[PDB]
């Protein structure tokens, strides 16, 4: 019965703005576009194109000190290693130009661990190795 | 273990005669006399290790057994949780008084009445009070300094002295929360014994206070390592050797210790 | 192997309007900001700008006292001190004309321990320290 | 180790219209207001402002007679006084002008207590005491 | 210690345009209004009005025949007896011309006991008894 | 003590487009209408009307064949039969000129069953039988 | 925080009288929902839960669970800003 | 061979008279008597007793304890198994 694999999250490693970041917990990156629906006047099924697109992302975390409050809205950029270990055949993606949505200055609670939660948009996108 | 049980009955008792060991009284021996028997050694689990039964039959002229009554009060003074040095072995133990035999015998033939008395050691085959368990070292530290009684590692110690605590790990969960990072937790239990039950009272309550208080152990005197308290809580219904009273639940998180080089120079040249 | 460091949220320290408030269980604070998305002619990846910032905070704690209902819709500051023992290096970070989106005046169920919850804006923000 | 205090929920006495209301469960008031927000031509900042207040209120308890039915949309008083025994120092509200948004005529179910459940607004508030 | 009562809601017994029903489950009915909030040009609080009136109520029970789906979305009264048997001060309400929302035709589980879920509104409501 | 009876949800019947289907695990019909609230210039009390009637359905059961998506959106009719067998008076439904909202071609997760899931509209009803 | 789930026995030979006395320290524990911890008046101990358990055992165990809270203040102070004095210039 | 294990002490310390002696029972016991082999068909366990004997460089028995066990040691038995068909091609 031949192997396979699943690769498991905790092999991600993410370097934000070249340094590379360790207290991250979980990470998501999507590329949307708007589907720009026409309806033909004379076929009744209706046709998408890629019209233009627009990146999304966000990142939760342990705090553990000021870089994105600090970081501000400047722009930087963002590396992706899921390596997999099972198969050495790592994948690796860049966003670029990543850019917070909005500024996480607090958010704590009293009885539990201070978790950093980040949401923004990113201009485009580099898929450096698979 | 005889010969210590046996001093500490002649020297603080006067009204006894002789302590002697089990077949050894004529007839003639003068009552009231005790007689020091030893029991079974039976693994009690991983916190009491072997735990001795021995009892401690006290005689009498069959005058009456308000007597005897007096001398088995004076009995369990003596020997109830005080520390006795055995002599001969040269190392120490302590008895803990467990209760009394099945009834209150008479023996006609021997004109004497007689009852016995039951005690028992704890930890018979450790000798040591060391522990490779870090966390369990630093909060025996914490409660030594903190609360000024002794503190024991993971298992008891025959010779313990009473007041005492002893903190020890039931639980350990480890955690890869992350690619770097490793949440390793432990769910620590620790005693307090005193002949004083108000005392041991007394002492968790100090104990839990300063556990929530500072809400962190320094895991070694360097510093840059903490234990982190999750939640502590007392059972005061339960057993006081066996159990032990307060639960504490602690975590720590590590950091996979990788490296690599550094570009600490960087350098171009421009052409056209 | 080397150790690390989660800010349990038990160590905030919030001065509110300068007086320390001591049952303040729970608080969030972020910098919105507009991204004012536009499609350029000729290229088809999206461009996102600052635009403009907007803040917003909240506040959840134990209620002893009338001390929001009393402060009106007055404009205040806000300290917080997420202090770090395992590494003495707090942070503390400074919201500007904190105002209440809302007066909280009454909220209490008959079974349960009254709480006060607080939302609101601020005009700006300033890090004091990381 | 010096007390505190939590106003336990249990001791809030609320006297509707004048008579003392006994079978209340949670009350809830809140003192909304339009944020207003506005962008100036040179700062990139917005800035907010009182704009008009508006008040809202809700009631939930077990329903012993019509009295919310028989009363109708007339307007009416609320107090709330969050009575502290452990201090003394109790804490009264006065609600002006509630008038009811919905009248609750019906609400039961079969195997369960039948509650009746309030909401509505307020002109406004007075904190009569703290 | 006085005695209380709460209202238990198996006590109601809805008679739907006079005829017992004995399936129902449990019953709303409750009597919205348009709050037509405006904001007067020198006083900074908003003022409510009565506006106009709109009923809306609902039924749940067990199916046992097509009263409902028969009766179509003519127009009917519903009488809703919230008896009180600790003190015998029932309580009668009468929803005046009720007219179904939605008829339901089918609704049904194949592993269930099926129940006929009713809603709708009636121009007006009488407070018979309290 | 007089009987009593619930329609017991696995004696429905669908017969579907006149073949008997017996996979079907719930179905939902509702006939909807426009309320067509109008408010008079003179009574405070808003009047509802019949408007425009509209249908509504949906089955869900296990998949066993591509009826479905090989019917298309074509018409047809659906008969539902809710037999009682505690008292013999079954009750009979006929959906007029069914119509497929949405062709469900593939809906299918690995660790399950497959269920096959519909929703529509109907032109009318027939109350066959109660 | 600090809860404790304190447990209450009542010991009598007329086992109706164990009944009124319980029933009658329940409804004290309820209608007065704190106690005076010390005479001083400052502490409390807010009730949270009082329950009783006929069947169990008179002596073992004990009739009625009771689970009280109470809320302590970490007990740190500093100094205050009695009096403050600038001066002006240009 | 074979590995002793101490277990505790007869009931009490008697005296015999009319043999003129005293007496005490240790009571030891053994484990495993009919093992022999120390070899399993589970693959898995095979793996980490071997990963365990790599990193520990202790003895590492794979399947159950034989009787003559060298302390130190660890073992490495399982216990429960759960096998889930997740896809149409995966186990």
């Amino acid at each position: 019965i031949e192997e396979a694999s699943f690769l498991n999250g905790s092999d991600v490693v993410i370097l934000i703005d070249g340094v590379e970041e360790l207290y991250m917990e979980e990470i998501k990156a999507d590329f949307e576009q708007d589907e720009q629906s026409i309806k033909l006047l004379g076929c009744q099924n209706e046709i998408s194109r890629v019209g233009t697109t627009k990146g999304s992302f966000s990142l939760n975390g342990y705090k553990t000190d000021s870089k994105f409050a600090k970081l501000g809205f400047r722009s930087f950029e963002i590396i992706y290693n899921l390596s997999n270990s099972e198969t050495l055949g790592y994948e690796s993606i860049r966003l670029k130009n990543c850019r917070l949505k909005k500024l996480p200055l607090i958010n704590s609670k009293a009885g539990e661990i201070v978790k950093i939660e980040v949401e923004g948009s990113f201009r485009g996108y580099d898929l450096l190795n698979e | 273990m005889r010969a210590g049980i046996r001093k500490a009955l002649i020297d603080n008792i006067k009204e006894l005669k002789g302590c002697y060991e089990p077949n050894v009284p004529n007839k003639d021996t003068k009552k009231p006399y005790m007689v020091v028997v030893q029991g079974q050694d039976n693994d009690h689990g991983e916190t009491i290790g072997f735990e001795r039964s021995i009892e401690v039959w006290i005689y009498e002229g069959r005058t009456t057994f308000k007597k005897l009554d007096k001398l088995t009060k004076q009995v369990v003074e003596v020997l109830d949780m005080n520390t006795i040095v055995d002599e001969s072995e040269n190392e120490a133990f302590t008895c803990i008084y467990k209760g009394t035999s099945e009834n209150d015998i008479v023996v006609e033939e021997w004109d004497a009445i007689a009852r016995g008395i039951r005690f028992s050691v704890i930890a018979l085959e450790d000798k040591e009070d060391t522990t490779n368990d870090r966390w369990v070292e630093a909060l025996s530290r914490h409660t030594k300094d903190l609360l000024e009684i002794e503190s024991y590692k993971d298992n008891w110690k025959k010779n313990f002295i009473a007041p005492c605590a002893l903190w020890r790990t039931t639980h350990i969960e480890n955690k890869r929360i992350n690619y770097h990072l490793i949440e390793i937790t432990k769910t620590m239990k620790c005693h307090v014994v005193s002949k004083n039950k108000d005392e041991i009272v007394k002492l968790l309550e100090t104990l839990e206070t300063s556990l929530i208080i500072d809400k962190r152990v320094r895991l070694r005197e360097d510093k840059n390592m903490y234990l982190t308290l999750v939640s502590v809580v007392e059972d005061r219904e339960s057993d006081m050797f066996t159990t032990g009273q307060l639960t504490a639940v602690f975590k720590m998180i590590g950091k996979i210790k990788r490296e690599g080089p550094t570009m600490d120079k960087i350098y171009g040249n421009g052409n056209l």
